[PDB]
């Protein structure tokens, strides 16, 4: 019933809470300047990248990319063990576990990239740096075509004002995604998913009373963020193939062979 | 395979 899905949308914002260090409402008060924190500083160019290599962690656009490369592994660590809270999914056929966050992790990693963006750029470092767009398009290819699509694909989905227990429960839904290729055993994902989807739409109802069909305008952007994930695999492939003084992580390398 | 992702896991 209704109370029972109220509850599975709070275990899972908690969980979201611990498992991600910078949530949406945080990241949402550093860009608009509510925060009485230090702004981020802003790396809108070569020098100013240069002058800021104190407040983050061979040439620019390979250094960037790395730099990227180090988050988003960070991000699948983040990312599994928010899928170890949701209820259920330890109880899979753990092969089915690792096709589930192969599959989905990137989906995840754009989801919530889109917290941290606006039409100008992207928080970087936990809030206290701040990337321009133009800066990310001015890299020389194929780098300069990397964020673009990102930055595209959150300009779409802030518009949506989801919140922190929105996405909680939407990033949920996508894990428990029964069509991903190679699953021994659907039914039992397909179970959990219902359920999250029953609970995704509760939440847009009462969260968002005032927008009507959150919850499908919602559901046409998982398939948007599919295309973003083939897209930049191909990149990727691109990137592999005609660059060579960089090594992807091995992490990466896990999820990304044999992938869509 | 998967042998990271399975460690993530099984932790």
């Amino acid at each position: 019933e209704s109370a029972d899905l109220r509850a599975l949308a709070k275990h899972l914002y908690d969980s979201y809470i611990k498992s991600f260090p910078l949530t949406k409402a945080k990241a949402r008060a550093i860009l608009t300047g509510k925060t009485t924190d230090k702004s981020p500083f802003v790396i809108y160019d070569m020098n100013s990248l240069m002058m800021g290599e104190d407040k983050i962690k061979k040439e620019v656009a390979i250094r960037i990319f790395q730099g990227c490369q180090f988050r988003s592994v960070e991000a699948v660590q983040e990312i599994t063990e928010y899928a170890k809270s949701i209820p259920g999914f330890v109880n899979l056929d753990l092969n089915d576990q690792v096709t589930l966050l192969k599959y989905g992790v990137h989906e995840i990693i754009y989801t919530m990239l889109a917290s941290l963006m606006n039409k100008d750029g992207v928080l970087i470092s936990e809030g206290q740096g701040f990337m321009t767009r133009e800066f990310l398009k001015s890299l020389r290819k194929p780098f300069g075509d990397f964020m673009e699509p990102k930055f595209e694909f959150a300009v779409k989905f802030n518009a949506l004002e989801l919140d922190d227990s929105d996405l909680a429960i939407f990033i949920a839904v996508i894990i428990l995604s029964g069509d991903r290729p190679g699953l021994l055993n659907v039914k039992p994902i397909e179970d959990i998913q219902d359920n999250l989807l029953q609970a995704l739409e509760l939440q847009l109802k009462l969260n968002h009373p005032e927008s009507s069909q959150l919850f499908a305008k919602l559901l046409q952007k998982m398939t948007d963020l599919r295309q973003i994930v083939t897209e930049h695999v191909q990149l990727l492939q691109v990137i592999k193939k005609t660059e060579t003084d960089m090594s992807l992580h091995p992490l990466l390398q896990e999820i990304y062979k044999d992938l869509y | 395979r998967h042998k990271i992702l399975h460690r993530l896991l099984q932790e």
